[PDB]
């Protein structure tokens, strides 16, 4: 039970963290966007 | 409730903060401090 | 402060403390880690 | 290391802190609030890890 | 709100250091207080409590110097506004007791924050922290909506 | 309780008119090509269902509780931020699968090793910290 | 010399880890004397560098100053034990931080050294950040 | 994998476990057949295409070998040694991991996780050294 | 045993009822005072007083009463109905005792 729970907390936190960075770093262009420079988010304003 | 409320919001908070920190690094005043740091290190290597 | 009958307005002290404290700690320590590690990566790449 | 790992995950450390401040001497029982300066150990531990 | 310019005298470096010292002393005095149940006081409580006139007088004096020198650009700075309300609430409780004024003592907790106003270096660092959490407010709006929706569902 | 229930009948009527009004204006087919329109249509159909049964449980009216989401479209920066992150979770399905396997492997190991522990044990001592393997947690 | 003193630190790090609640009496006697032996060797290692490299070159080195602090701290503990028996802080374990110098032989030294270089560069900012964080705790503590 | 999830832990002699036991024979049989042909197509000896060279092949080898050995102990006498056979039955939980190698995109995600461990390994060693120092100090303070 | 272990007493219990004894300490004080009253014979005289800032008698008794089975009941009932509020003044409670 010592190894069962101690390893789980490490592995669960590590695998969840890799999920977070994968989702974050997929949208990293949007998160570091600047309103001055053109971006894909702006182009939807052209459509309406 | 836990997945949406706690794990999904934590993902956005890390995502938004990380994007802000990337933009802050490339600020003109912040870049100049790093350029001073790089030059000061180059002197130390040659001086040694 | 009374009980459930009269002291329910005092939960705001605890809500504000844990809500602000949770993300203030994240902001302070993650900014320290990101900025200093990003400096080290650029500083290492430049010397190579 | 197992006790500190439990504190790192954040669960149950208030009880570990209570036992730490109440400790008196080797092979002797606890006394409430004996060593209240041992709180510095857990505050410094949280800052680092 | 002054008599225009008439021998207006400004500050000199030891002045703000004396203000800093009195703020630190006030913080220590606040940290030395013990609260006991049901209208019970410790012997040191009276000695600590009688020091309040001195601190409030010093703070009122420095606020007066700044307000006459600047001319009431005093309230332009956000830090001075926080200083002004600290002085105002103190005088109401300290001078006169006819109204219920035990609640106004709670405003004294903000006095340690005057360290940030006094030391300009801390202001720059404090600006950095608040700047990053401006985007995070939009996350809080998502969080509140999520809590509201799940509260309705839990209510049903 | 009756007054609250009466207001439900008033709203579910008006919310049914919007669907009727849009369908005629947009057309049978074009209207049914927008995700919100079906979401709106299933919501009105679910709520109207329960009302007739009462005179002739309504947890599917909590779909109506989801109507508040429509207010998000007015706030732009929230809508883009919420939508982009949701799309990213769809583009990373196998990363979620790896977490599911970790729970699977650690669940099977737990059943075989720690499954036999008894839970019926209870005593006046009731050292709750001592015994955390109970009817709910096992 | 560099590898030999480093191997001594590994022995000293091992010695302070053996201690447990009921250790046999022979173990306590061995460890009691071994601390003085290790302390003596590292103080001598201090003096050899001091005379070998000169007092000014030795002290100006950042690494050697850290060795001074643990050496001075170790002396403080032993005298403290006699005056007030019952309390031991194990200050000698801080000598184990010298094991991080092993990273020099690997390719990973540049990444690790640069991180410490950048941390020391912004030491003023980090200290101010912790102070402001401490101030808000005090305000909330006073409000409570 | 689904069979391992249906099994009743509380009742060793449950009717469900009796039925599922027959299924365990078939699944091992399939894994035995694929093992030998993989040894036949490749080579056991280390000729740079060795079957034992690939790490997952050892993982496949362990699952099938444990199942076969568990049968041998049960074969002689059903309940002569319940402890070790119960331990060997636990190795079946490695069956889901056999999916990672075969699925291309699941292997790719797995390599990314291992890649992240490599980057943070150097800091992880520093983390444990610092945590070791705190543990030794904590022992001296609160031992006994 | 109590009869043979000592001589008749003139006991005056002085109970502190300032604010700081509020909560658990008050329950322990009342239980302790009752248990002390149980160790008194009819040859013993007892009176219970209390003081936060001015001393007063807890019950109707004003001077000293022998520890009957009924005087003791009156004192116990009076003790079980005291509340903690004020600032301790030892020089006014001891001057009363
Ligand atoms: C912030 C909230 C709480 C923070 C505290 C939590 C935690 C504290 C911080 C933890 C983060 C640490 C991350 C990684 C830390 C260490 C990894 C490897 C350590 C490391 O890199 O080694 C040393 C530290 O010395 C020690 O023996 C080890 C002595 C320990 C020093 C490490 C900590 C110092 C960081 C400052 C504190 C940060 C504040 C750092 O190297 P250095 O910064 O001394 O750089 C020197 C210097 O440039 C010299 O020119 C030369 O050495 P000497 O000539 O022999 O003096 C060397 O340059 P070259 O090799 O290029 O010639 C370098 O070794
Ligand atoms: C984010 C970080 C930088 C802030 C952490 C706050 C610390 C500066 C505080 C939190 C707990 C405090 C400790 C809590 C308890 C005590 C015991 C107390 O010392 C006594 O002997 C008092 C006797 C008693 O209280 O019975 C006062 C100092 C000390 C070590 C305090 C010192 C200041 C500490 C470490
Ligand atoms: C830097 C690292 C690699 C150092 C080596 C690890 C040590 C910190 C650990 C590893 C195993 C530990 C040991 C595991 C178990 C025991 C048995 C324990 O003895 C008893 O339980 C009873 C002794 C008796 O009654 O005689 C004493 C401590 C000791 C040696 C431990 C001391 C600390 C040890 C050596
Ligand atoms: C999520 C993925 C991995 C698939 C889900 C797997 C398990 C969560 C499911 C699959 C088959 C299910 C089992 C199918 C049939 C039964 C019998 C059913 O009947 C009984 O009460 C026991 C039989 C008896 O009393 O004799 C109890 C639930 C159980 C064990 C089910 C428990 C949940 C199981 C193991
Ligand atoms: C895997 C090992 C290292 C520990 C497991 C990680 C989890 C359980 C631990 C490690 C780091 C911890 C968090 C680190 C950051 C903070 C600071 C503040 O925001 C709230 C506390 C909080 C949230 C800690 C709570 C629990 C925490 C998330
Ligand atoms: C950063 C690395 C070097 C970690 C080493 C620092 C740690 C181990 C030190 C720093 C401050 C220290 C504390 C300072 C003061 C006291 C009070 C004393 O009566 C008991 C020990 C105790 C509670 C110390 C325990 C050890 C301690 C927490
Ligand atoms: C091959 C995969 C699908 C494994 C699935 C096996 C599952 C679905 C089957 C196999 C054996 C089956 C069990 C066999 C034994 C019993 C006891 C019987 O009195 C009731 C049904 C019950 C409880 C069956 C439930 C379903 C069951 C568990
Ligand atoms: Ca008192």
């Amino acid at each position: 039970a010592y190894f069962y729970f101690v390893s789980f907390i490490f592995l669960c936190s590590f695998l969840m963290l890799n999920l977070f960075v994968a989702v974050i770093m997929d949208n990293f262009e949007y998160l570091t966007r600047d309103s001055s420079i053109l971006g894909p988010h702006h182009l939807d304003e052209y459509v309406r | 409730l836990i997945i949406i409320g706690s794990f999904f919001m934590l993902n956005l908070v890390l995502g938004v903060l990380s994007g802000e920190f990337a933009k802050e690094r490339e600020r003109v005043e912040n870049r100049r401090a790093f350029l001073k740091l790089r030059r000061q290190q180059q002197i130390e290597r040659e001086l040694n | 402060q009374g009980g459930v009958q009269g002291g329910m307005v005092f939960s705001i002290y605890f809500i504000v403390l844990t809500l602000f404290g949770n993300y203030t700690l994240l902001n302070v320590f993650l900014a320290i880690a990101v900025d200093n590690l990003a400096n080290a990566q650029e500083l290492t790449k430049d010397e190579q | 290391l197992l006790t500190l790992f439990t504190v790192s995950t954040g669960e149950g450390w208030p009880q570990v802190l209570k036992h730490s401040v109440d400790a008196t001497f080797e092979n002797q029982g606890p006394s409430p609030g004996y060593r209240m300066e041992m709180s510095i150990f857990y505050v410094v531990y949280f800052v680092v890890f | 709100v002054v008599r225009k310019y008439a021998k207006k005298i400004t500050e000199w470096p030891p002045f703000e250091y004396m203000i800093l010292a009195t703020i630190i002393a006030n913080c220590i005095v606040l940290a030395l207080e013990q609260h006991l149940p049901d209208d019970d006081k410790t012997p040191m409580s009276e000695r600590l409590d009688d020091t309040e006139p001195y601190f409030i007088g010093i703070f009122c004096f420095e606020a007066g110097i700044k307000i006459i020198a600047l001319g009431f650009s005093y309230l332009r700075n956000g830090w001075n506004v926080m200083d002004f309300v600290v002085v105002l609430t103190g005088i109401l409780a300290t001078v006169g007791t006819e109204f219920d004024l035990r609640t106004l003592r709670a405003v004294r907790v903000l006095r340690p924050l005057k360290l940030v106003s006094g030391i300009p270096s801390l202001q720059v660092v404090l600006k950095s922290i608040m700047k990053a959490m401006i985007p995070l407010l939009q996350i809080g709006l998502l969080l509140f909506f999520a809590i509201l929706i799940f509260a309705i569902i839990g209510l049903e | 309780e009756n007054a609250l229930r009466v207001f439900n009948i008033v709203f579910t009527s008006l919310f049914s008119l919007e669907c009727v009004l849009k369908v005629m204006a947009f057309g049978i087919l074009n209207y049914f090509r927008d995700a919100w329109n079906i979401f709106d249509f299933v919501t009105v159909l679910g709520s109207i269902t329960d009302i007739l049964v009462t005179e002739f449980l309504s947890f599917l009216r909590l779909f109506r509780a989801a109507r508040l989401i429509k207010l998000l479209r007015q706030g732009y920066t929230i809508r883009i931020l919420l939508w982009t992150f949701v799309q990213s979770f769809k583009a990373l399905p196998y990363v979620c699968l790896l977490i599911a396997m970790l729970f699977f492997i650690y669940a099977i190991i737990g059943m075989q090793v720690f499954g036999n522990i008894g839970i019926d044990v209870e005593d006046e001592d009731s050292d709750e910290d001592e015994f955390q393997i109970t009817e709910h947690n096992n | 010399f560099y590898w030999t003193v480093l191997s001594l630190v590994a022995l000293n790090t091992l010695c302070v880890a053996i201690v447990h609640y009921n250790q046999p009496e022979w173990l306590s006697d061995f460890l009691y004397y071994a601390e003085f032996i290790f302390l003596g060797l590292f103080m001598s290692e201090m003096f050899i560098k001091m005379y070998g490299l000169g007092t000014r070159p030795y002290f100006h080195s950042s690494f050697n100053c850290f060795d001074c602090g643990v050496i001075i701290g170790s002396i403080f503990e032993v005298i403290w034990a006699v005056i007030k028996p019952g309390t031991s802080f194990g200050i000698s374990v801080l000598r184990a931080l010298r094991l991080l110098r092993i990273f020099k032989v690997t390719k990973y030294w540049a990444s690790l050294r640069n991180l410490v270089v950048s941390l020391l560069n912004s030491m003023k900012s980090i200290i101010s950040l912790l102070f402001l964080l401490f101030l808000f705790i005090v305000v909330f503590a006073l409000l409570g | 994998s689904i069979a391992l999830a249906a099994e009743d832990p509380v009742q060793p002699n449950a009717p469900r476990n009796n039925v599922l036991r027959y299924f365990d024979y078939v699944f091992t049989g399939v894994f035995t057949f694929e093992m030998v042909i993989k040894m036949i197509d490749l080579g056991l000896v280390l000729h740079q295409g060795a079957y034992f060279r690939d790490l997952w092949n050892i993982l496949d080898f362990i699952v099938v070998s444990g199942a076969l050995v568990a049968f041998a102990f049960t074969g002689n006498s059903k309940g002569k040694d319940i402890n070790t056979i119960k331990s060997l039955r636990v190795l079946r939980v490695l069956r889901p991991l056999k999916t990672i190698k075969r699925l291309p995109k699941l292997k790719a995600v797995f390599d990314c996780v291992v890649n992240s461990l490599k980057n943070v390994f150097n800091i992880l060693i520093v983390y444990m050294l610092f945590m070791f120092i705190f543990a030794v100090v904590a022992v001296q303070l609160f031992k006994g | 045993y109590i009869q043979g272990a000592a001589s008749p007493k003139d006991m005056l219990i002085l109970v502190d009822v300032s604010g700081s004894v509020s909560g658990l300490t008050l329950k322990l004080i009342r239980t302790s005072v009752s248990e002390m009253l149980e160790t008194l014979s009819d040859d013993d005289f007892v009176n219970v007083a209390s003081f936060n800032s001015n001393a007063q008698d807890v019950s109707c008794f004003q001077h000293l009463v022998q520890a009957n089975v009924r005087n003791k009941k009156v004192l116990k009932d009076a003790v079980n109905n005291i509340t903690a509020k004020g600032i301790t003044d030892y020089k006014k409670g001891f001057s009363f005792a």
